[PDB]
């Protein structure tokens, strides 16, 4: 999914659904789906393109 | 059956010194089960029990048949069958043990993946239709050749799907992307396959030849799966959504000189919408293996005879061979740019 | 532009008296405006301004022939040939003027109607496919006539689908269902129509006349449109995923014969999943017209000459008819079940 320009990376489970992105003014991203709460997804100050995101998603599975 | 934790801190507690009685009382436990487990090898917290009898097992062969052999997938029907054979239980069960042998529903979750810098390539044909080109209808083909880290593309159009032509057209893309790949991604066409001999693949000897000869390891994705080289079937629709969507042409050279021109301006050059970046940047990045001097000949070889007098015919055509190469065998090697050549022993004939 | 409340308040406040000055103060508007408004017709919140000029629109008509006769819908390959031209602006503006030209994406939601008791029916065919039946390969058809309102379904197999076939099954449904309803709902069928003549649809004459003499009212949905006949396309599911899925067969009468009881065991008597009632209560409460006591004779009429000798050969068959037949015309009334009878100027001949 998408959030001010910045493409995330989930989980087969939350694959076609709607999640609910909660930013407090700090500046911190939490993802909240159905409720709950799912794995931060660890936000930095310096942007990554979404090839470095499935790369290191990648790398995370192996 | 104490779990883990509970074993563990009988024997803890039982090890340090503290009494065994009070122990058990603190745990809530037995004295003769904490004693005795005092005594063994790890906690004890699993019961083994093998499979048992159901209600439908008598049913189960001629469900088995009827699935097997009449391709009857319907719990209702065969639930209204065998409730006459017999059956007095629910449909829950008929549904349980029918689950597995229904067809797997495809799933729609995609991995993706990121190859090494200079690691991969793919590559497919695209088959645009029959168009009257110069008055003649003929079939044409776009072929795409996508890089597989820097997302470069090239392409070209061509008349014929034929090994030659494959082989020349990734020569072009090896010259393009000035190296060649550690790996080149197919789908299962025969001029790189031959069918799978019981799982595995059974490469095209030329082809093989060809792919060892510059180096590069050819891969095919599957059977009836395209998501596996989903970069180049996607540049495909970006192509022909994109410049062959109103681009009028009367010359294949035309058409070619226009794509080359469109994809040096626009298609290698605007940024990738997951990389990011400009695909010439990453090209720049990217590490090809060099190219060999002189490229794999892919030309038309045949042999012919001369006639009598020393007129020698290829297709609709004709020359004027000297008497000394009447009545022998010559070598008519076709370049795919239809540059015919003649050869004779090794000698090469200054044909007429 | 005094809303419509402000004018009201203006107006009210001003007839019951209230000085004018003070009035405007309170409700902060000017005291020449107030006092105009006092002297108008209604609240005055609206102003008309006509269009205006754009960035492109010197570019529109060069965009509008390219959609139109080159296909191109590319918003940036548009804009990449008008900026060249002169344009400067972003693409935007583009892709709002081109909305309007792009293809209507097919909706999703879908309405969902309720016909009245007795008021509706909707018919279809289903090619099932070519089976050798008795050695003889046919193709079979399924015939699905589904009420609207009880949702019954009478279903029947047959080898053709021609007008005959249609209004027989037709007959048969009628008599089913213990009446006609008051529409019919098809496709577009040529054995029903013969296109549409600018929007409005032309009745095939013999099948209006056999409506008009049934009395039940013709329809048909749309061109490639199956949605609004719904019913009956999911009874055909319903039907070729439950009855004709492993049952075999040999012969169209006993295929015919298991579809009736399976019919009125299962498929009209189980409750429907929106409904929630067994159909054949439905239909207790459906009020279909009467039929007719003498049905719509649908039987193949051929006209043909008896030889000399008095054979009279139809297909291939034979007969032999009395000399006093011989080298006449007659009628060859040929029923859908076999039943071949001979006529001659209205009297039956005693063929042999
Ligand atoms: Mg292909
Ligand atoms: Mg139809």
């Amino acid at each position: 999914f998408s959030y001010k320009g910045e493409q995330w990376l989930l989980s087969a489970e939350y694959a076609g659904k709607e999640i609910l992105v909660k930013e407090r003014l700090n500046g911190d991203i939490r993802l909240y789906f159905r409720g709950e709460e799912i794995s931060h997804v660890d936000q930095q100050k310096k942007v990554i393109s979404f090839a470095e995101k499935i790369k290191k998603k990648q790398t995370e599975m192996a | 059956m104490i779990t883990r934790g509970e074993f563990f801190m009988i024997k803890e507690m039982y090890e340090r010194g503290m009494s065994i009685s009070d122990i058990a009382r603190e745990l809530g436990i037995d004295r003769k089960t904490v004693r005795k487990y005092i005594h063994s090898p790890n906690p004890p917290s699993k019961s083994k029990r093998k499979q048992r009898k159901s209600k439908l097992d008598p049913f189960k062969p001629y469900l088995q048949k009827r699935m097997l052999e009449d391709g009857v997938f319907n719990s209702e029907k065969l639930f209204f069958e065998i409730r006459q054979q017999g059956y007095t239980g629910g449909k829950t069960i008929l549904k349980d043990y029918m689950k597995p042998f229904r067809e797997t529903a495809k799933k729609k979750y995609t991995v993706r993946y990121e190859t090494l810098p200079g690691e991969q390539m793919q590559v497919d044909w695209k088959e645009v239709g029959e168009v009257v080109i110069e008055g003649k209808k003929v079939k044409l083909s776009l072929f795409v050749a996508t890089l597989g880290y820097s997302r470069m593309k090239y392409a070209v159009f061509t008349t014929s799907q034929d090994q030659e032509h494959l082989m020349e057209c990734l020569i072009q893309s090896f010259k393009y992307f000035g190296g060649v790949p550690k790996k080149v991604l197919f789908d299962n066409m025969k001029t790189v396959t031959d069918g799978r001999e019981q799982g595995v693949v059974k490469w095209n000897q030329r082809f093989s030849e060809f792919a060892s000869y510059y180096g590069f390891i050819p891969k095919v994705c599957r059977p009836y799966r395209a998501q596996t080289k989903g970069k180049v079937e996607r540049a495909i629709q970006y192509i022909m959504d994109h410049f062959y969507v109103g681009t009028a042409f009367e010359s294949i050279e035309e058409l070619n000189f226009l794509l080359h021109r469109w994809l040096d301006q626009v298609a290698n050059r605007k940024p990738n919408a997951t990389t990011g970046i400009s695909p010439q940047e990453r090209w720049a990045e990217e590490s090809l293996k060099p190219l060999p001097l002189k490229d794999y000949d892919t030309s038309y070889l045949s042999y012919r005879k001369v006639h009598w007098d020393g007129s020698f015919s290829y297709k609709g055509e004709q020359w004027l061979l000297s008497a000394e190469y009447a009545g022998k065998e010559i070598l008519v090697k076709e370049r795919l740019n239809g540059d015919i050549r003649l050869y004779f022993r090794g000698e090469e004939i200054s044909h007429v």
